[PDB]
């Protein structure tokens, strides 16, 4: 199920003494509170700056067990993005009164949101797919 | 030693196991020490990436569950933290892996927030790369050192 | 006769009861045909999990483990990665065998 | 002493190469670099095998005990 | 997915030069962990034959006796392997050495003065004053005598100088040879070096035509970059002639212009010879060892 879906504006793309992954800060289109700051696999999947990226955090895929690798016949959510994660969330932080911020570290890759409602979908969980398009 | 009395105490009183902290200050004395302090800073950096073929190699090249490292007697694995472009693993999750075969199964995970002795400023704007985090007994952030 | 029963030897102690999980310990091996081996049965669709390893450099023990899904042993596993690997180098053979005839 | 037979690091065989070395110096007078790259040696391991030997056999075999004087 | 047909498909061989010493050709669409095994065998799994037991009657030169035996089992032999079987070291010396596993070669110099007329050169000055490896003498023991009468036996570089002498002393040896890997020994490696190279990759990244093309043209090997106009402005013309010296990295007019890389499937392999079997005959000696390493594995019952 999805928890969180959102239209994000890249602003700057930060290299920082890496060959392979880049910082990105994000501000939205929809809301004007919530602000992303993520590192991702460059290599795999090239951003600049001003993009419009689809950010969506699901719970998991549309009962199996474990990761395996793909076959001919599979089907998927990730079937629609272009670079899915898989992380865990360690920290909760209200920023002022109406701002939750939400940290996520995809394998020491790790990820700020921001913004007010999310305690309506937005857990402490082990796990949470994190998927980017375009 | 020649009679089961001696080998009894140089066995559970005077092991290297028991000697782990000394008892001048209570501080540890036993730890990697060179070349592994330096491939700590490149394995759990962020720049580490591992396909399948990789990862689940140096996973039985330190841990055999023939000589009894496993808790198990399966090696069990972990999903990858890159799932579309290419499934890869990250050289962190590789140290959560080995943490999470040598521990035993009916215990919760470590949960530890550290430092490291590397600045933050080393690694760019933004990092966070100082503080070391275990969740659960997952290597969340930081790299990891002498420290 | 009577074959050479001390080359090949699937340590008993890390073998599961279905035989999906094994380990093996091969004498006078070392890095050439475990990492050969290796890469040949991780095409497995089957295989769940496989490396090789060296214990200690001074002996010379190659163990290799396999860990399947199940539906398929870890020693059927095995027996489709020597073979596919026989197979692999008789293209190889072939391909350099037609191109020194075309110089 | 006398030359290796083989070089250290690559295995070339490079003992049949110090009397045409010898020659490459004295009768046509090319330098150590012209003379060894005409003699086939190109690795820089092959290469000092025969630019750094020093061929103390010759000061050895001055003293013979088997020979009058 | 992988299978074998999907390998045989895609995998190609070009053999860029052939000689009787040294060959060079290419591996393309293989992995590193196969062709590091054929790397590996040829430098210590295929046989050869080699100098290994040393019997000297007489030794009266310069050089120690366990020095000279060193030497010569460091010389490349022309025997073919595969005209001998291999010696078992368990059974005692009266039954070991048979004519079917062994090549027994012979050294019998003796150093005299030559009368002379003139801080002259010893070839001039003295009688057999060095000893080369072509002073060593095949002396066909056995059954042998006929099956290595079409090629006998020499050293593959005759002009390896073992001693040198003065008069009144003298060499009696006699040496036996025998067949063996480079795993146990570097004189049994019948290889001068096998190895490769992975294809280099020089991604150009944006034009850079004009004069900024006439300096990076230098910061590669000549017949690396080449020039047409500002079309066709500066490109690689053959990637596989780089040695990957990194030169242009260190100019900042092309630090964001250009890449290093390698192409991963594809190898350069370069296999010279010590002299007993052609490099080409080696790499199909090291292709078949491989596949038998494996049979040998396949046929064999999984034990306990």
């Amino acid at each position: 199920n999805t928890l969180f879906d959102d239209i994000f504006q890249v602003s700057e793309v930060d290299p920082g003494r890496y060959n392979k992954v880049c910082r990105i800060e994000a501000a939205s289109t929809t809301q004007d509170q919530c602000k992303l700051t993520l590192d991702i696999n460059v290599e795999l999947f090239p951003v600049a700056a001003q993009d419009s990226l689809t950010v969506t955090i699901a719970s998991s895929l549309n009962a199996t067990r474990s990761w395996r690798p793909p076959q001919a016949g599979d089907r998927s959510l990730a079937d629609d993005y272009d670079y899915v994660m898989y992380g865990t969330a360690y920290k909760f932080e209200e920023v002022s009164k109406d701002l939750i911020a939400v940290y996520y570290s995809f394998g020491g890759l790790l990820m700020r949101l921001e913004g007010n409602y999310r305690n309506l979908n937005n857990l402490k969980q082990e796990n949470a797919y994190l998927l980017i398009r375009r | 030693p020649q009679n089961e009395n001696a080998r009894a105490e140089a066995l559970n009183l005077a092991n290297t196991d028991s000697q782990y902290l000394t008892p001048t200050s209570g501080s540890p004395v036993r730890g990697l020490i060179q070349d592994h302090i330096s491939a700590g800073v490149w394995l759990t950096s962020k720049d580490s990436f591992f396909t399948r073929e990789q990862y689940q190699q140096y996973i039985y090249g330190c841990i055999r569950p023939e000589d009894g490292h496993t808790t198990r007697s399966k090696i069990v694995t972990l999903p990858p933290t890159i799932f579309k472009p290419y499934p890869l693993w990250t050289g962190k999750q590789i140290i959560t892996t080995v943490l999470l075969n040598v521990t035993p199964p009916d215990m919760p995970g470590i949960n530890l927030i550290s430092k490291n002795k590397i600045k933050n400023e080393y690694w760019g704007k933004g990092s966070l790369e100082n503080e070391v985090l275990f969740k659960d007994g997952a290597l969340l952030c930081g790299i990891l050192d002498k420290s | 006769e009577e074959p050479d029963r001390e080359k090949i030897k699937l340590l008993t102690q890390a073998t599961s009861e279905d035989g999906t999980s094994a380990s093996f310990q091969i004498v006078e091996e070392d890095h050439t045909l475990g990492n050969a081996l290796r890469y040949v049965i991780m095409k497995n669709p089957d295989v769940e999990f496989c490396g090789y390893s060296i214990p200690h450099p001074s002996e010379n023990l190659l163990n290799i483990r396999i860990q399947t899904y199940g539906e398929t042993t870890a020693v059927d596993a095995l027996q489709k990665g020597l073979k596919d690997l026989m197979d692999l180098c008789d293209v190889v053979e072939s391909k350099f065998t037609e191109k020194i005839k075309s110089m | 002493m006398i030359v290796p037979v083989r070089c250290f690091s690559c295995g070339k065989v490079v003992g049949d190469k110090w009397e045409s070395y010898l020659n490459l110096l004295q009768e046509d007078e090319l330098d150590e670099g012209t003379a060894l790259s005409r003699l086939g040696l190109k690795r820089y391991c092959c290469r000092r095998m025969i630019l750094t030997h020093v061929d103390l056999i010759e000061k050895f075999l001055r003293y013979n005990p088997l020979e009058k004087r | 997915e992988w299978n074998v047909e999907k390998f045989k498909k895609d995998f190609e061989v070009n053999i860029s030069s052939l000689d009787a010493r040294e060959a060079n050709f290419d591996l393309i669409n293989i992995d590193t962990s196969i062709a590091n095994a054929f790397r590996r065998i040829m430098i210590s799994e295929v046989p050869s034959v080699a100098a290994e037991y040393v019997y000297f009657f007489n030794n009266t030169s310069v050089i120690q006796d366990e020095v000279l035996a060193h030497r010569i089992g460091l010389v490349p032999l022309k025997v073919d392997p595969d005209m001998l079987t291999w010696v078992d070291s368990n059974l005692p010396d009266d039954e070991k050495f048979t004519d079917e596993n062994t090549i027994v070669l012979s050294l019998n110099v003796k150093c005299t003065r030559n009368p002379d007329a003139p801080s002259t050169d010893p070839k001039e000055l003295y009688n057999n004053a060095h000893v080369y490896a072509r002073d060593l003498k095949f002396e066909p023991q056995g059954r042998q005598s006929t099956t290595f009468a079409d090629c006998p036996v020499v050293p593959a570089d005759p002009d390896i100088l073992l001693a040198k002498l003065r008069p009144g002393q003298e060499i009696s040896l006699k040496a036996h040879c025998i067949l063996g890997i480079g795993g146990d020994h570097a004189k049994f490696s019948p290889v001068s070096t096998a190895s490769y190279r992975l294809l280099p990759q020089i991604n150009i990244l944006q034009p850079i035509k004009g004069e900024s093309a006439r300096r990076f043209q230098k910061c590669f090997p000549p017949g690396v970059i080449g020039i047409d106009e500002g079309s066709d402005e500066a490109y690689v013309k053959d990637a596989r002639k780089d040695t990957v010296s990194r030169e242009v990295l260190r100019y900042e007019e092309f630090a964001d212009k250009v890449k290093l890389g390698r192409v991963r499937n594809h190898f350069i392999f370069n296999v010279e010879s010590a002299g007993a079997m052609t490099p080409e005959e080696i790499f199909f000696k090291s292709v078949r060892i491989l596949k038998n390493k494996a049979e040998y594995l396949k046929n064999c019952p999984i034990t306990q």
